[PDB]
This record gives C-alpha cells, structure tokens and sequence, in this order.
RNA sequence: CUCUCUCUCUC
RNA sequence: UCUCUCU
C-alpha cells in the first residue's frame, strides 16, 4: 500500500522534472536572463508554444487550411526583455518540430503528455480565476449564476481523463447541452459513422458526469439522460435541472495545484530531484515549492501588485470558486472578490503601451496549507426530480462538512496536527464572483 | 447575478455556503 | 480524494 | 504567432 504511493509520487515528480528541465532548455535557447526567465508572462508564452506544437489535430488542420500570413509549422508568442530598465515585447517564431524535439529530449525521448495536461490545467485554472464565462452560459440556456460549477471550462478536448477529473459539473453539462442542441438542429447528428462516434462520446461524457455526482438520485437521473436514443428538449431540461441541483448537492470535482513552468524550472535549476523526493498535486509539495520561489510579473500602470499576486495564487491553487473566508485563512491576507481587484488579466495584449509597463514581485506565499479535495462535501419512483428537490430542501447553508479536517502549518509536513478555523466573527463575503 | 454557491477546494471543516432562497425559488 | 485512464470536430 | 471578468 505504501509502495504504490511512492511509485505514484515518483511518476508525478518525473513529470514535474521534465517540465522544469524543458523550461530551463527553452530559457537557454531564448537567451533569457534570470529575471526574464522568472517572468510569468514569458513562462505563459513558452507553455503555449509547447501546447500548440503538440496540438496534432490543429496542426494538421492548419497545414490543410493555412492561416492568413502565418507559417503553419511555426509557433510563437510575446517574449519580454528588459533593456535599460525598459520592458519591450518581441514576437519570435520557433519551428513546431524543434519544440517537439526539445520537449521529448526534456522527458528523455518520451512525448510525456502528462506534463502537457498539467500545463493545460494550469492555464485552465488561471482562466477560471481571471475571466468569467457568463456569455457561454447564457447562450447554452443555463443560468449565469452557476459559475461555481464551470471549473475547467477552457480545457481543450485533448486533456482526456486527466483533465476530465478537473472540469466541473457545469462544463460537462454545458458540453452535453451543446451536443443535444446540435442534435436538435440537425437530425443527421447521431447518424452515420460520425453518429456512432458522437454517440460513444455522449455515453462516455455522461458516464464521467455520473461519476462526478454523489447522491443516488442524481446518478439515476443522469443514467436516464444517457439511455435516450435521440435526446431532445426533455434531456436538455433534465441536464439543466441536474446542474442547478449541483449547487446544493455538490459534485466530486478534482482540485490540483498546477504551478507555472517558471517555478518548476527554477526548482530544477536549483537542484531539486523531483524523481527522488516525489511530488503530489494535492499535498504540501506545491505549497513548499511556492514558499521559496520568486516570480515576477508585468504590472500595467495604475494597478495593485497585491491584487495580481492574489489572483495568481488563486489560480495556482485552483481556489477560484473557494470560500473567501477559508482562502483568506490559508493565505493570511484578505482574498478580495473579483469586483474589487484593481487588476486585469496576467497576459499582456499586443496593443498595450510597452513603455509605461512595470515589473513587480508576486507574493505567492501562504501562512497555512491544506489538502486539496475531490469531494464536494457531504450530501446527507421513476421521477427522481421530486426526490432531488426534497434532498436539497432538507439541506441548509449551515451544515459542517469535512468534519475533523483542518489547515496545517508549513512545518507540519506529515499533516499530523490540524487547525480548525472559527469563522464566527463579523461576516465577510464568501463568493469570489459576487 | 454572481456566484450563488461555493465549490470546496481545500479539505477544511467549514460551513459550505449557498444562497438558499435563490436556488429554491426556481423549484417552487 | 494520489495515479494510467485519452480525445465526435482545429474551433 | 489572438483577445476578454461580469446575458
Ligand atoms: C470552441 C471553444 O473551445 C471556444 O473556442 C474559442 C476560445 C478558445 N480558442 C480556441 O479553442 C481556438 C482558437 C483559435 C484562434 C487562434 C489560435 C492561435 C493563435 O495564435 C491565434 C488565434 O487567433 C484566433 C483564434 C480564434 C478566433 C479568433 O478570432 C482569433 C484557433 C485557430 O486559430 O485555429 C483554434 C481554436
């Protein structure tokens, strides 16, 4: 039982080490200095280069249908250099085959898709913590208020089962609803070889959504949705009902701390053997890595670096939809809601004035650390809608879940003595997007 | 509009808050 | 609750 | 080689 755990830690550490040494190689090939190599924007550009090089289907489509004024075999992005204290952006182009060769050499001749999925999840968490998806919600007919279930909505399809565990109930419901809408518009959907393939995809997506749910009634209802040969308006409405029910009887969404490649690269250049020590995405390893890591970022004029650092922290720990009180307790500084953050996204646009831009250190440090959970809490005839409604009516927004679990100090590596928070003082806000 | 409910990330005791009247008013 | 799960379509 | 909190 312990041996399997140590092999799992070794495998995850192998992925992290590969990502870090790839970042080191990319920094060497880009002639970036230490400060420029620790910039979060440069790491974002490099990670996007990796992801676009290995996006096989998009690369093939680009070869068949070339883009306007772009070479379909070259990736690129904004790389920022500091000259005489002034930041300037550059668009440098790299062959996709060169990027693939460098990535494979980083992972010892193996095309380790696990690290790519890790970077994909990091980008998805950043997008979740930065940008809201209300327009897509309204277009598909779902309430804009179920944003807490839309974790991992920007994850592409190539993530697979690893990324499927991260995406929430809202995104899966949205994708299924898109499929049902396409079937409703065109009857030739679900027909032919493409019809068989999309039926298989629909069944698989329904099955992983069913695995997401906890109560028996929700599982039975998604089973009934899956069993329809030609799902129509009724199944789309039932999916909307399940999505709304997921607000109270929550689902099992897996949360992992996926750090930017700059942190991993700095750690690997420091001499940290993740293969020997081992890495966990749900334990103290990301917290310990973030405490002694220095990351720099680009601050547009009239912005608060503290707010940007809080945003990056929330993205790193996938705490976008977390209770603000527990997030502030773990961080030690007040996690301000999205409305009161005087900051825009991490990424810098191509039209920005790259002469007033400044650089700031990111405070990615927390007082306490906690275990990241997959569970959504405790949940306590042939029409299971009434049963679901009764179950949610019984629930109150005062029940204590995760009983006997607390936040551990950074020195408590083994998670022995928990600290339970007492939120029984004057009430702060609880919803990040509120 | 906004965020009605919390999706827990950290395994901590905590009350899990949600806007009960808003969720329930769509089920009455 | 870690881990392999692999992708209807570039979207 | 793109951009964006909040129908
Ligand atoms: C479908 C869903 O997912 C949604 O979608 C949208 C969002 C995301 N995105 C995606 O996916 C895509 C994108 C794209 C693009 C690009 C890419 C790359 C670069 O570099 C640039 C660009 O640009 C653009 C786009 C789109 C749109 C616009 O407008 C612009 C793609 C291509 O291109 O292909 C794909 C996908």
């Amino acid at each position: 039982e312990r041996q399997n755990a140590t092999e799992i830690r070794a495998s995850v550490g192998k992925m992290i080490d590969g990502i870090g040494r790839f970042y080191i190689q990319m920094c060497t090939e880009l002639k970036l200095s230490d400060y420029e190599g620790r910039l979060i924007q440069n790491s974002l550009t490099i990670e996007r280069m990796v992801l676009s090089a290995f996006d096989e289907r998009r690369n093939k489509y680009l070869e068949e249908h070339p883009s306007a004024g772009k070479d379909p075999k070259k990736t690129g992005g904004p790389i920022y250099r500091r000259v005489d204290g002034k930041w300037r952006r550059e668009l440098i182009l790299y062959d996709k085959e060169e990027i693939r060769r460098i990535w494979r050499q980083a992972n010892n001749g193996d095309d380790a898709t696990a690290g790519l999925t890790h970077m994909m999840i990091w980008h998805s968490n950043l997008n979740d913590a930065t940008y809201q998806r209300t327009r897509a919600l309204v277009r598909t007919g779902m309430d804009p208020r179920m944003c807490s279930l839309m974790q991992g909505s920007t994850l592409p399809r190539r993530s697979g089962a690893a990324g499927a565990a991260v995406k929430g109930v809202g995104t899966m419901v949205m994708e299924l609803i898109r499929m049902i809408k396409r079937g409703i518009n065109d009857r030739n959907f679900w027909r032919g070889e493409n019809g068989r393939r999309t039926r298989i995809a629909y069944e698989r997506m329904c099955n992983i959504l069913k695995g997401k749910f906890q109560t028996a009634a929700q599982r039975t209802m998604v089973d009934q949705v899956r069993e329809s040969r030609n799902p129509g308006n009724a199944e789309f409405e039932d999916l909307i009902f399940l999505a709304r029910s997921a607000l109270i009887l929550r689902g099992s969404v897996a949360h992992k701390s996926c750090l930017p490649a700059c942190v991993y690269g700095s750690a690997v250049a420091s001499g940290y053997d993740f293969e020997r020590e081992g890495y966990s995405l749900v334990g103290i390893d990301p917290f310990r890595l973030l405490q002694n890591s220095q990351v720099y970022s680009l601050i547009r004029p009239n912005e608060n670096p503290a707010h940007k650092s809080q945003l990056v922290w929330m993205a790193c720990h996938s705490a976008a939809f977390e209770d603000l009180r527990v997030s502030s307790f773990i961080r030690g500084t007040k996690v301000v809601p999205r409305g009161k953050l005087s900051t825009r996204g991490v990424q810098i646009a191509s039209n920005e004035n790259m002469e007033t831009m400044e650089s700031s250190t990111l405070e990615l440090r927390s007082r306490y650390w906690a275990i990241r959970t997959r569970s959504g809490g405790n949940t306590n005839t042939s029409d299971m809608r009434t049963e679901i409604i009764r179950l949610m009516e019984s629930a109150r927004p005062e029940d204590v879940s995760f009983q006997g679990r607390g936040v551990f100090e950074l020195s408590d590596e083994k998670a022995t003595s928990p600290i339970v928070p007492s939120f029984d003082m004057s009430n702060e806000g609880s919803y990040f997007f509120g | 509009s906004g965020q009605i409910s919390i999706q827990p990330t950290f395994s901590v005791q905590r009350n899990l808050p949600f806007d009960r009247p808003t969720i329930m008013a769509a089920f009455t």
